[PDB]
């Protein structure tokens, strides 16, 4: 394949340049380099094409150049929409086509936000199954690192949790969620259990109740 | 100025053939166009697999993948296809459809400008389990869910009245159970005054187990 | 005593640059006998054809940077040319017995025991498996199966340059060889330019 270095960390305004090197049959045969953008749940959109074209609309701030059997991307005035994964590629000689590894580009000075979070009490329905699951959903916080802890009636809770990883949504915030799996019994036995979610030093609690 | 809708099976077991299928909307399979599958495996990056050409049905391969890959193209039904055989795990990712537009390729190459939002295909002899599904009731506003529970293997839809609600739907990514089972839940934030007034139901879909689901979400007696 | 060597001519690849470059419209030591070999005893001191299958109007033999190599592409030069005549109407007239003897000549220089088989692109992509070319103005995508495997008439889809009657000489070919058995089968070749281009530039150096 084609060579990208793997991760590149830049800050918000500055510019970055992303290195595709390739071989004498894909970027040193052809004017055929392509560049695309890749978020999370969504295609990669093309941002450059044959070396250094642009489709309407991807902003005046992306640009490609080549040089010999190697091409670049450069993208200035970093903004938070640009952290993504950046993929080269091009045609090559006997019909084949072929991507680059991948960059994942960070984009740091990005202004911090504070969780939003909701926490849903167990169904009827599904403790009629004899089971009762307790739903903390954390949404719209920056950077993407939290803490859950559950607690019931005050203590601790160790056992039941599962907790997903953080995720980009498409404001470019993160969002992740936390289920506490009990038994009907459990969640009786106590007269409430509330969620715990620490992001950067300081801390949001909710509560439901049986 | 075209779109592109892949889908198949989600669930394939190993050594047997994965089939996908490309709809193409807004322009015809028979132009001057590349046809491609690509993908993306969990952790990996992009890889070409192949490309069709609408004029004349010709095809290009990825040489590792040549020996076990077919492409085809569907001129009624305006679909493109892809089947790849002899899989394994390393077979389980993102297969995406995208169309190739050209100058001159033999001295610009071509260029990939229409994606489809790609369909997850998993590779596996684990069985199918389709989920339960149970709703979330408990401001000025008010949050309203669906709790997906207990399927395999990923992804599955959920919308809200049909598709006719769309602004305050957030439907979060799902947890991984040490089962092997994956839950999650998809949350919309309503206006609290328009309770007891607008109804709200979500449908919840799950190709692999054929499992389609609408549930009324309700502030209960 | 130092060598040329055609497979690793720098000059090539400045040349090819400069013509894409144009292609956005929308010393020298000279040597005689050749090969592109290393030594080359007798020493002195351009059409941008974009064409595939087929070179065009060139120095009027059978070149590879490795034959062994099936990956490799093969020029072929003629001592003699082809007349093709292409019209806007939309096909190309060609001397059938003309053709067949050049294809048999090809097929003994190509020998060097066995049996020589010419078959059609394997496919894929349509400016190569077809004998394309521009000729002032229009593109032709030629459908050459006729040719690789008293007139011959080919098929012809024409393009005038809208993305962002013409006779010629035939002065060689590209070639490609599936190297996979008591059979050597070749196919129509190209895609890389820069070999159209040192198909003429095999006689140069710089130093
Ligand atoms: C030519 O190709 C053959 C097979 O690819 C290889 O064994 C040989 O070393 C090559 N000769 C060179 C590189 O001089
Ligand atoms: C093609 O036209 C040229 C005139 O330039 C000449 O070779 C001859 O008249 C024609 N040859 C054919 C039709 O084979
Ligand atoms: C040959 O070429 C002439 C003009 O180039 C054209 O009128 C004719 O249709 C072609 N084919 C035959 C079979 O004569
Ligand atoms: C000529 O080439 C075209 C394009 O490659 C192909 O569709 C057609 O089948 C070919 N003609 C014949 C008679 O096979
Ligand atoms: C072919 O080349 C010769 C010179 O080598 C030239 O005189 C002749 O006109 C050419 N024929 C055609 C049809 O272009
Ligand atoms: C080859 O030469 C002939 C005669 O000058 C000309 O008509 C034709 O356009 C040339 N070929 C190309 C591909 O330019």
């Amino acid at each position: 394949a084609l060579t990208q270095p793997p991760s590149v960390s830049k800050s918000l305004g500055q510019s970055v340049t992303i290195s595709c090197s390739g071989t004498t049959n894909d970027i040193g045969a052809y004017n055929g380099v392509s560049w695309y953008q890749h978020h999370s749940d969504t295609a990669p959109r093309l941002l450059i094409y044959e070396v250094n074209k642009r489709p309407s609309g991807v902003s005046d701030r992306f640009s490609g150049s080549k040089s010999g059997n190697t091409a670049s991307l450069t993208i200035s005035g970093l903004q938070a929409e640009d952290e993504a994964d950046y993929y080269c590629g091009s045609y090559r000689s006997g019909s084949t086509w072929v991507f680059g590894g991948g960059t994942r580009l960070t984009v740091l000075g990005q202004p911090k936000a504070s969780p939003t979070v909701t926490l849903f009490p167990p169904s009827s329905e599904e403790l009629q199954a004899n089971k009762a699951t307790l739903v903390c959903l954390i949404s719209d916080f920056y950077p993407g690192v939290v803490k859950v802890a559950w607690k019931a009636d005050g203590s601790a809770v160790n056992a039941g949790v599962e907790t997903t990883t953080p995720s980009k949504q498409s404001n470019n915030k993160y969002a992740a969620s936390s289920y506490l799996s009990l038994t009907s019994d459990q969640w009786k036995s106590h007269k409430s259990y509330s969620c715990q979610v620490t992001h950067e030093g300081s801390t949001v609690e909710k509560t439901v109740a049986p | 100025q075209v779109q592109l809708q892949e889908s198949g099976p989600g669930l394939v077991k190993p050594s047997e053939t994965l089939s996908l299928t490309c709809a193409v909307s807004g322009g015809s399979i028979g132009d001057d166009y590349y046809w491609n599958w690509i993908r993306q495996s969990p952790g990996k990056g992009l890889e070409w697999i192949g490309s069709i050409y609408g004029s004349f049905g010709g095809t290009n391969f990825n040489p590792s993948l040549k020996n076990r890959v077919t492409i085809s193209m569907d001129t009624s039904n305006n679909q493109v296809s892809l089947k790849l055989n002899s899989v394994t795990a390393a077979d389980t990712a993102v297969y995406y459809c995208a169309r190739g537009s050209h100058s001159i390729v033999v001295l610009f190459g071509y260029y990939f400008d229409y994606w489809g939002q790609g369909v997850l295909v998993t590779v596996s002899s684990a069985s199918t389990k389709g989920p339960s599904v149970f709703p979330l009731a408990p401001e000025s506003t008010a949050a309203l869910g669906c709790l997906v529970k207990d399927y395999f293997p990923e992804p599955v839809t959920v919308s809200w009245n049909s598709g006719s609600l769309t602004s305050g739907v957030h439907t979060f990514p799902a947890v991984l159970q040490s089962s092997g089972l994956y839950s999650l839940s998809s949350v919309v934030t309503v206006p609290s005054s328009s309770l007891g007034t607008q109804t709200y139901v979500c449908n919840v879909n799950h190709k692999p187990s054929n499992t389609k689901v609408d549930k009324r979400v309700e502030i209960k007696t | 005593t130092e060598n040329f060597n055609m497979w690793k001519n720098n000059m090539v690849e400045q040349m090819h640059e400069d013509i894409i470059s144009l292609w956005d419209q929308s010393a020298i030591l000279k040597c005689n006998d050749f090969n592109g070999t290393g030594p080359c005893t007798n020493v002195s001191t351009i059409r941008p054809v974009v064409s595939t299958q087929l070179l065009l109007n060139g120095s009027l033999v059978i070149r590879s940077e490795n034959f062994t190599n099936n990956a490799k592409t093969i020029i072929v030069q003629l001592n003699e040319s082809v007349v093709i005549n292409c019209t806007g109407a939309g096909h190309c007239n060609l001397s059938k017995t003309q053709w067949e003897n050049t294809l048999e000549q090809i097929a003994i220089k190509l020998k060097e025991n066995k049996t020589i088989i010419f078959n059609p692109s394997s496919g894929g992509d349509p400016e190569i498996v077809t004998h394309s070319f521009n000729c002032g103005g229009e593109f032709f995508y030629c459908n050459s199966t006729q040719l690789f495997t008293r007139n011959i008439t080919l098929p012809c889809r024409i393009k005038q340059i809208i993305n962002m009657r013409c006779s010629s000489n035939i002065t060689g070919l590209l070639l490609t060889r599936d190297g996979g058995n008591g059979t050597e089968i070749f196919r129509p070749g190209g895609g890389d330019m820069r070999d159209n281009w040192r198909s003429e530039l095999y006689k140069y150096k710089v130093v």
